[PDB]
């Protein structure tokens, strides 16, 4: 598989029994008690990039996360993992600055009393593409692909005052079909386009709709299986259509649903199942990948198909018997465990403790955390990996470039962006500006053993000089 | 069940303060 994306996550933020705490300070205590290099505009908050290429900064009120980019989606996995290690570990130092604040941090999308942030994905795509294929294709995967993605919620509606368990903790939040917001009227599909490459060659896809994910099947899942309904996409492979009436209501029925019996009405005339809609366009996707490939496929694209179809016949059997995968069904089980020992009302106090403290950060307290340490859910990459993303970049983008310089020359790194690098040079009374514009150069095969042999910035920005389309662009 | 006692044993002290306390800005 292989298609530049990457995950950016809010993390939910909370310092108890601080009543002079704010969420921005918090926020910035988290950021700038991990860490690096500042980010590169051209409030400034708390905003610096690291050296496995990511950024951490402060995004008003929350502190988030953004994965370097990736070229697939155990990458994605990987790097996003990665993220929560060091969300975990920056709230532990940031319990050592003067001011002495626990904070904790939570890998959800809402505090169920009206407020939600966001876990977005990126995908780069064809310019080419043209965007009423995008859309007309991807609201009816976005509407059903939670019986999968989602995360789970104890709570029904926006302000959580319906009682009752849904698939996703978005859902509640989405207003509108296309659009522009990420903070309010919610767009199903985001229409904002900025590549940080060449606009001439690619788009960046937005998605705003998915549930951060705490189990590495559901990330992988989320953006294996996105990435290759938008190849069908680019190559315009779909030629049915799959539009539902009423696309909202119908996200916010099957995230009420979680029997997964709710019937979407499609314009053609048909009705289906959530799961039902789902495996059309796996079935669709399995042929895209014969047709093109053949003996050619690649085990990953492999892999995303066959736990893909899987998941979606045993969420149809019965869905309980994805309780070491899926968040929503490893979190129900929880919920459903404490229903039944002590007779509980979906209103329960405690239903809603297990809903949030199932994304707590810390190894020790957070739900998910403590099924993983009891053996209970199945991982796809090993700590090990983990923690090497949190310092080492991915080998086949430009953030091995980024996140090597910041290791390597750091003290003369003025600041950082995806498509560039300013160095400050000893001597110089102008900044140097490397730029690195296309997403796949800039890779250890391309500046690797430039790297290794310069001993300096000096040396670095010396042997780039005039050699920048080739090398980055 | 056995992982009940597990979550039990971690859970947040306080519920239900914990739970009318945990209060977030929107994001995106
Ligand atoms: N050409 C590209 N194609 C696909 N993904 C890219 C990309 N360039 C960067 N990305 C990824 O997109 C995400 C961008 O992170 P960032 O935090 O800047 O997003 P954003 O612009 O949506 C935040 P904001 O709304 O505040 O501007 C990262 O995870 C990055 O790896
Ligand atoms: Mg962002
Ligand atoms: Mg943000
Ligand atoms: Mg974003
Ligand atoms: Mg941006």
């Amino acid at each position: 598989m292989h298609r530049v994306m990457g995950i950016e996550t809010e993390y939910g933020i909370s310092v108890p029994h601080q009543p002079n705490a704010n969420a921005m300070a918090a926020s910035s205590q988290v950021v700038n008690a991990y860490a690096q290099a500042r980010w590169d505009f051209e409030l400034g908050l708390a905003n610096v990039i690291l050296t496995n290429g990511a950024r951490l900064y402060v995004d008003h009120a929350h502190p988030e996360y953004s994965t370097p980019e990736v070229t697939n989606p155990r990458d994605a996995v990987l790097w996003d993992k990665a993220g929560e290690r060091i969300m975990a570990e920056a709230a532990r130092r940031a319990a050592d600055l003067p001011m002495g604040w626990t904070i904790q941090l939570y890998k959800n999308n809402t505090d169920n009393k009206g407020a939600s942030y966001g876990c977005h994905e990126n995908y780069l795509m064809n310019r080419s593409t043209p965007f009423a294929d995008i859309v007309r294709h991807l609201i009816p995967f976005f509407v059903t692909r939670q019986v999968f993605c989602g995360a789970g919620r104890v709570g029904i509606g926006a302000d959580g005052r319906g009682e009752g368990f849904q698939l996703s903790q978005r859902a509640d939040f989405f207003e509108v079909e296309v659009g522009l917001e990420t903070t309010l009227k919610r767009p199903i599909i985001n229409t904002r386009d900025e590549p940080h490459a060449d606009p001439e060659k690619y788009r960046r896809l937005h998605v705003i709709i998915g549930d951060a994910n705490m189990s590495e099947i559901a990330t992988y899942l989320k953006l294996g299986t996105t990435a290759l309904v938008l190849a069908m996409i680019e190559d315009g492979f779909l030629s049915q259509d799959f539009s539902v009436e009423s696309p909202v209501g119908a996200l916010r029925a099957v995230s009420h649903d979680p029997t997964l019996r709710y019937q979407l009405r499609l314009h053609d005339g048909r009705r289906l199942t959530a799961v039902q809609l789902q495996m059309e366009y796996l079935e669709q996707a399995r042929k895209y990948v014969e047709d093109r490939f053949g003996t050619d496929v690649d085990d990953m694209t492999r892999d995303v198909l066959d736990r893909w179809e899987t998941t979606l016949v045993r969420l149809a059997d019965d869905p309980m018997q994805l309780s070491r995968d899926l968040d929503w069904v490893a979190k129900l089980s929880i919920l459903e465990g404490y229903r039944q020992r002590e007779n509980l009302p979906w209103s329960a106090h405690k239903l809603q403790l297990v809903d949030l403290q199932y994304h707590d950060v810390r190894p020790d307290r957070g739900l998910y955390n403590r099924l993983v340490a009891r053996g209970r859910m199945n991982l796809l990459v090993d700590e090990a990996a983990v923690r090497t993303a949190m310092h080492e970049p991915p080998n086949d983008t430009r953030a091995y470039f980024r996140g090597r310089c910041l290791a390597k020359f750091g003290a003369e790194i003025a600041a950082a962006s995806w498509d560039s690098v300013i160095f400050d040079l000893p001597g110089r009374d102008s900044l140097q500006r490397v730029p690195t514009l296309e997403p796949l150069r800039g890779t250890r095969a391309h500046v690797g053993d430039l790297l290794d042999r310069c001993r300096s910035a000096t040396e670095l920005v010396a042997a780039l000089t005039g050699g920048e389309n080739l090398y980055f662009q | 069940d056995a992982i009940l006692d597990e979550i039990d044993d971690v859970l947040e002290e306080n519920a239900e303060e914990f739970v009318r306390s945990y209060i977030q800005k929107g994001g995106q």
